[PDB]
RNA sequence: GGCCCAUUCGGGUCUUGUAAUUGGAAUGAGUACAAUGUAAAUACCUUAACGAGGAACAAUUGGAGGGCAAGUCUGGUGCCAG
């Protein structure tokens, strides 16, 4: 329900 | 019609049995149903009695 | 007479919105001529600037500033009649409409067209030109066909939109009190201050040339994307000098503002009383 | 030139997607897909919605036996019995 | 420097001895038309007398070239063909963009088959829009809102009024209009009338959450009062666990709920519906498959070509149709007939 | 499990829905009545 | 009814009840609209749900009176004009496709 | 099959070329009968009336 | 492409105000120089924060963790919730919320889980008290700080709920032209899990400072009791100068801490606030960035602030600096026609700035 | 079978209907040769020839009611109500 409406994303490559 | 256009107020059709389950004749819609409910029905309120 | 007091004091009030557009020297007025292909528009151009300059204009081509009054100059340009696409973007752009009809034919699906692009985008002051009023013997007739395209005509732009019928022409132009007092109505019009025009900074582009460098064209063989140019009165909103806002060119993509410096007015108005012949310009 | 080679790019994707415009559907993008209209098994891996008729049968966890049972703990040292009264 | 939010001051000793006394800073102790027009002429001319200062601050840098001074303009990479066929007689409209207007995503608009374009328009069929300073071909798919619960996808644009439409182009602004044209060659510009969709854009998002209703039917073939084991809408007794409790109906408005997968055969249940359903009917479970918008965007760029009419991008679904001769898709049991009802006699 | 969750935020929803509009319902009802039978209130003694 | 006149001139402030599911319902076709006379936020109807699409923010709205010819079932009474005029086009002629709402 | 298929193909393509054969004499988009007389969805009416 | 800035400062307005700007952003070396190199805990929080309320947003860091860039997308915010980290309490995120919070499609209501106050950060009545009538008088209507909670550190467990529902479309354009007369001084002095006496200390030593002035002093008193009180005790100290003649007001707090005394924190954040009413032109300088940065995302328009000659420091023209980056506009400090205070007037000129992200 | 009255149950009365086939007559708006008219011309008047079937040679405006779906939404004492 978190996932269902976003595009985004923090890309962590750490 | 007051505020409803003749092309607001179309004619929308009924569909028909599917032509594989045609030996199960007249697919049969609501009006078909309650024509069959309320039969068995008041059937059933005359044999409570 | 009070009730109707109260009911026409209704109508004076307008939504406040912002006019955004300066005080002290204002760009000049676009006006675009659209016709159907084959009836007006060049002849009528060459007509008004002939009438506004003493100075014939053959071959016009692009964007014509002329100074036409003490305060107000404006701009001419023709649309190709069967470019839609630069009919849409004169539609965006422009301030007067010269929307030319064929009166003995009738109207055209090319001025519906610039109809409707014109109000699903802001209807600019649109003047009706009626031409071809060689019709037949029947002045009867053509004050019926005057009628009906009159009110066809109010009945697509607000009602109040003034028809101006030009009969047939003698000796390559039109009749020069007709186009005197075609001209006294264009010379007040009240142009009113739309949105998009009014929240964004444009220009109709006069001038154009490539500032390339020709050794460079041989160099790399006719595949450069070459440095370009662009002369023209800014309208709207303030364009701000720093390189680098991006612009939209109307049919060639989005390029961005590498430098810009404004020059002197090309054709500047003059800083009862009448116009000069030393005051009207060409540019 | 770079407007001719954006041009090949967007010719190539024009027929891509219109040889997808007009091919044929997916099975789900029809209504009324039987089970043979479609892939075995197919909506193993699909995650429709629906809705649904009841609600159902509350799974007994060891947080709800907890609530019941220091519910009963409150009432038993609280001595509030529904119980029968003698007459 | 500005991640400490709290503003900086002296150590507590100065301030302290500072701040014994007060005394320096006692002196801060101790029709609605015309209103409206009033207000905004009141800030107009506030802007001039604080423009009104040093010159070329003004005129380049705190505002810049406000309107009819006439300018040249440097744009770089612009390409050959531009130069190459400059005619004259097409207008060269430049405009600035706003901030969102660089931006790219779905733009959900209201729009609606011109009162004089003949043909209906179908979703994901290619037209092109002119919003703001753009034009461009895109592929719109037009969506209802079924008693404002969902945003569902209509196969076609309606006749005779406003739908929705979503499309992935530029952003404009909220509550600007468009134009959208299906044609725009000359060679077949044709009789009829070329603009066909119009409306305005309601609001923008970079992502769309639209759904097409897919219906699963299945088939009833053992039948008792008020329960039934229904045949074939699924393929097995996994999918059958997957969907178990849902509400299906049959066509009759006859409602009911799967209530268990059936172990012998693969993809049978057993559901149990309000009353006694027959053999001639379909149950149906609605559910909801989620559609992508197309994220194909060419812009017109007819500035750049030899003829600068004849500007020919992607075609309708009906044009790729006739040129490869294929016949449209016709579900032999989606046509209606004349349905002629018998009397109905019970015993 | 997710009948539950999906059938308890319908529930929610739709309780939600109902309590607006009738809030705008009830709002627009009573201080916009109070000004019409204040105008009546004003033409009744005209 | 305004104050002086017999309609009046106004700006659409938001169009009221644009969630409500039932379609044609009278919370649905109710726009706010402040006039331009005398700055009051009045309410008003619309026609209907298929021409509540023509207006929709700062719209230059005429508005006049509603008269309703007795007690109707679904009704507010408690809003008391009407939508008559959008941006000087009527919009009962906009309904029935004569004209086209300019900008 | 092939032959019903260009069956039905060659009655579309003859409705499709008979419906653009059907221009003006010039290259001159005259205007129709809607645009022109500009009657918006009005209900069916009555030669009755029309008298 | 992307705007590029050197060294983690100013972290919190650069990735705000290229949100605003819509221009992508890169922020180089960060804090390249360190033992442990790379992004602060706090920060990367920052950027979930950031990735929640926006949308269609990426944010990249690098396998060393010293670099990001930020490409913003539509701020459309929703109800959410943000459990902080214990390094930094929850002024530093319902801080910059306040700038993104009126521009987006949805109404912001996110409540914050951590350490409510610390001492180089914004406590919870600073934001209210300070930086809420700046909003409100900035074009804002309906916005609150509802506090549900409250923890001192470091154990915390403090809930706050950020919630606007004004959505405006841009601020509107200042017109400050004159030096607010004050009206009265308030004050809040709280405390979770002491004596209900330290407070009336408190707020003992804050009226013997204040008691020189014939102007009204009133610090109300909230001890925090049961579970709202967090797990760590603390307590805290906010004066306000109030003008109310504009809705003008100046700030000043401190939290007391491990061997300190209530009188001293009184009579500290009295004297503070006294010499922000010094350096102090109608905004005091933690509420002068975002209201400038109001100033410049308004209309086309000139708005003006008066400033005094003590606000100026090198964190404010570092502000200005990377404003002007960002999207490229000058500050005119025009003088005063008197000359018995230095007060210049920032005019700018605000860019053509709108809420395009609502639903009309 | 149509119509008329009636709260009600019912009563009253009579060649009346049909996107039914079909027929030959009529002429106006129009299209228009003309003469006349008048300083010339427009205008009236007088006047040959072409001029009807969807007579598509295409009058509106307003109101009263229905009906339809494998459609949608809301409510709750099954199949109902809105
Ligand atoms: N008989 C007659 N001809 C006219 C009249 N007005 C314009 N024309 C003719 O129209 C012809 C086309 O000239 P324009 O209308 O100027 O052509 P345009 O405006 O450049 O438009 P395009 O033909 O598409 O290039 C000219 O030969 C003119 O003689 C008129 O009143 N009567
Ligand atoms: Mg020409």
């Amino acid at each position: 329900k978190m996932m269902k409406n976003k595009r985004g994303g923090v890309i962590d490559k750490r | 019609a007051k505020l409803v256009h003749d092309v607001q107020k179309k004619q929308h059709r009924e569909r028909s049995q599917l032509t594989s389950r045609s030996r199960y004749g007249f697919l049969e819609k609501h009006k078909d149903y309650v024509k069959r409910a309320q039969d068995f029905h008041r059937k059933q309120s005359t044999l409570k009695v | 007479t009070m009730q109707r007091s109260s009911d026409v004091n209704e109508r004076k009030l307008h939504v406040p919105m912002v006019d955004r557009t300066p005080e002290d020297d204002p760009p000049p007025f676009i006006v675009a001529v659209v016709g159907p292909p084959g009836t007006g528009k060049t002849t009528l151009i060459r007509s008004l600037v002939r009438r506004m300059t003493k100075s014939t204009l053959n071959d016009i081509q692009g964007p014509i500033t002329v100074v036409s009054g003490k305060h107000r100059r404006l701009t001419f340009l023709e649309c190709p009649a069967d470019d839609l696409n630069a009919m849409i973007d004169i539609a965006k752009i422009a301030d007067l409409v010269l929307l030319l009809i064929d009166g003995n034919f009738g109207f055209e699906m090319e001025t519906m067209e610039f109809l409707n692009i014109a109000q699903h985008h802001g209807m600019p002051r649109v003047l009706g030109v009626a031409t071809h009023l060689d019709l037949f013997k029947s002045q009867s007739t053509l004050r019926a066909s005057k009628k009906r395209l009159k009110h066809r005509f109010w009945t697509e732009v607000y009602q109040g939109a003034k028809l101006f019928y030009l009969s047939g022409v003698i000796n390559g132009r039109y009749p020069d009190r007709e186009i005197l007092n075609l001209s006294r109505f264009i010379s007040v019009m009240k142009f009113r201050p739309l949105k998009w025009r009014n929240e964004h900074p444009y220009m109709l582009a006069d001038r154009f040339t490539d500032l390339t460098h020709p050794e460079l064209i041989e160099t790399q063989g006719l595949q450069i994307d070459r440095k370009v140019a662009i002369y023209g009165y800014l309208h709207g909103t303030p364009l701000p000098s720093a390189p680098g806002t991006r612009v939209h060119i109307a049919g060639v993509g989005d390029f961005s503002v590498a430098q810009i410096e404004k020059l002197p007015d090309p054709c500047p108005t003059p800083f009862r009383k009448r116009l000069d012949d030393k005051d009207k310009l060409i540019y | 030139s770079s407007f001719e080679k954006q041009q090949i790019e967007i010719r190539k994707q024009i027929e891509q997607l219109e040889n997808e415009a007009v091919a044929e559907k997916k099975w789900s993008l029809k209504g009324e897909v039987k089970a043979k209209d479609r892939p075995e098994d197919a909506l193993l891996t699909e995650e429709l919605e629906f809705d649904r008729t009841a609600k159902p049968v509350p799974v007994i966890t060891s947080e709800v036996t907890e609530s019941l049972e220091d519910m009963i703990r409150r009432r038993i040292q609280d001595s509030n019995f529904d119980d029968l009264q003698r007459r | 420097d500005l991640e400490k939010f709290v503003p900086y001051f002296d150590t507590f000793e100065k301030l302290a001895k500072k701040w014994k006394s007060v005394d320096a800073i006692k002196e801060r102790f101790l029709t609605w038309y015309e209103l409206q027009k009033a207000k905004i002429s009141k800030q107009l001319e506030i802007n001039n007398i604080e423009y009104q200062e040093m010159t070329p601050e003004q005129r380049q840098r705190i505002e810049g070239f406000k309107a009819g001074s006439y300018v040249r303009i440097v744009f770089e990479k612009v390409p050959m063909e531009f130069v190459k066929n400059f005619n004259p007689k097409f207008p060269i409209v430049m405009g600035g963009l706003l901030p969102t207007e660089i931006k790219f995503g779905i733009v959900k608009a209201r729009l609606r088959r011109h009162r004089w374009h003949k043909k209906i328009l179908k979703t994901n069929d290619p037209l092109v829009l002119s919003l703001g300073w753009r034009r461009f071909q895109t592929l719109p798919i037009y969506t209802t809102t079924d008693s404002r619960t969902r945003t569902r996808m209509l196969k076609y644009t309606p006749e005779h009024t406003y739908c929705n439409a979503a499309f992935y182009g530029p952003l404009c602004s909220p509550n600007t209009p468009f134009c959208g044209v299906q044609i725009v060659a000359n060679s077949d510009t044709g009789n009829g009338f070329r603009i066909a969709a119009t409306g305005i854009v309601e609001e923008i998002d970079v992502n769309i959450e639209i759904v097409k209703k897919l219906k699963l039917v299945g088939f009833p073939y053992k039948i008792f009062k008020n329960t039934a084991f229904i045949k074939d809408m699924f393929s097995s007794a996994m999918e059958v666990a997957r969907f178990e409790g849902a509400q299906i109906k049959t066509v009759s408005g006859i409602r009911g709920e799967i209530k268990r997968a059936l172990s012998k055969p693969e993809g049978h249940y057993r559901a149990a519906f309000e009353d006694k359903i027959l053999m001639s009917d379909i149950v149906i479970l609605r559910s909801w498959y989620p559609v992508r918008v197309k994220k194909f965007y060419n812009p017109v760029t007819s500035l750049l070509l030899k003829e600068k009419t004849e500007w020919k991008g992607l075609r309708l679904t009906g044009q790729i149709r006739a040129a490869m001769n294929l016949e449209t898709p016709s579900n032999p049991d989606s046509a209606y007939h004349k349905i002629e009802r018998v009397e109905r006699h019970f015993n | 499990f997710e009948a539950r969750q999906r059938i308890e935020e319908k529930n929610k929803e739709s309780s939600d829905y109902h309590a607006k509009m009738a809030h705008i319902v009830n709002t627009i009802n009573t201080e916009e009545g109070a000004e019409k039978n204040k105008y009546e209130r004003e033409r009744k003694l005209r | 009814p305004f104050g002086g006149s017999s309609h009046a001139k106004g700006i659409v402030l938001e169009k009221l009840g644009i969630e409500s599911k039932q379609p044609n319902s009278a919370i649905r076709k109710c726009v706010r609209v402040q006039l331009i006379k005398n700055g009051k936020k009045v309410t008003a109807f619309v026609p209907n749900d298929g021409c509540l699409n023509f207006v929709d923010e700062n719209d230059e709205v005429l508005l006049a009176g509603f008269g309703r010819k007795g007690k109707a079932k679904g009704d507010i009474p408690g809003v008391r004009f009407k939508v008559v005029k959008v941006s000087g086009v009527s919009l009962l002629a906009l309904w029935k496709e004569k004209k086209e709402k300019p900008r | 099959k092939e032959a019903h298929k260009n069956a039905v193909i060659a009655a579309r393509e003859g409705k499709l070329a008979e419906l653009a054969e059907n221009v003006s004499g010039d290259g001159k988009r005259a205007i129709n009968y809607q645009i022109l007389k500009n009657k918006g969805l009005t209900p069916k009416r009555n030669k009755d009336n029309r008298n | 492409k992307y705007t590029t800035f050197q060294g983690s400062q100013n972290f919190r307005l650069r990735i705000v105000l290229a949100t605003l700007s819509g221009k992508p952003i890169k922020i180089e070396k960060i804090r390249s120089g360190d033992l442990n190199p790379g992004l602060k805990d706090y920060e990367v929080s920052f950027l979930r924060l950031i990735e929640s309320v926006t949308n269609g947003s990426v944010i990249e860091i690098s396998y060393t963790g010293t670099t990001v860039i930020y490409r913003p997308g539509i701020i459309v915010g929703g109800a959410s919730t943000h459990i902080c980290p214990s390094s930094k309490p929850v002024g530093y995120f319902v801080e910059p919320m306040l700038y993104l919070a009126p521009f987006s499609k949805k109404k912001f209501s996110i409540l914050f889980k951590g350490i409510t106050a610390s001492h180089n950060d914004a406590g919870i009545e600073a934001i209210k008290w300070g930086l809420m009538p700046v909003m409100e008088k900035f074009g804002v209507r309906e916005c609150a700080l509802h506090t549900l909670k409250r923890g001192s550190p470091p154990l915390g467990g403090g809930e706050v709920h950020l919630v606007v529902d004004s959505l405006i479309a841009q601020p509107i354009t200042m017109h400050e032209i004159d030096r607010p007369i004050i009206s009265s001084i308030t004050g809040v002095a709280y405390s979770t899990r002491v004596s209900p006496s330290l407070v009336n200390r408190m707020i003992d030593g804050a009226k013997k400072v204040l008691k020189n002035l014939q102007c009204e002093v009133n610090i109300t008193a909230d001890v925090w009791r049961g579970e709202n009180s967090g797990k760590s005790p603390g307590w805290g100290i906010t004066l306000v100068a109030q003008s109310k003649q504009k809705g003008w007001s100046y700030f000043a707090e401190d939290i007391g801490d491990a061997g300190s005394i209530p009188e001293e924190l009184g009579e500290k954040v009295a004297c503070q606030l006294l010499e922000e009413i010094s350096k102090s032109a109608a905004v005091g300088r933690n509420q002068l960035p975002l209201a400038i940065v109001y100033m410049v995302i308004g209309k086309e328009d000139i708005g003006r602030l008066r400033i005094n000659k003590e606000q100026i420091d090198e964190r404010f023209i570092i502000l200005l600096r990377d404003i002007k980056k960002i999207f490229n506009t000058e500050v005119f400090l025009k003088p005063v026609d008197e000359a018995d205070n230095e007060d210049m007037i920032a005019t700018i000129k605000g860019i053509g700035f709108t809420n395009t992200s609502k639903k009309i």
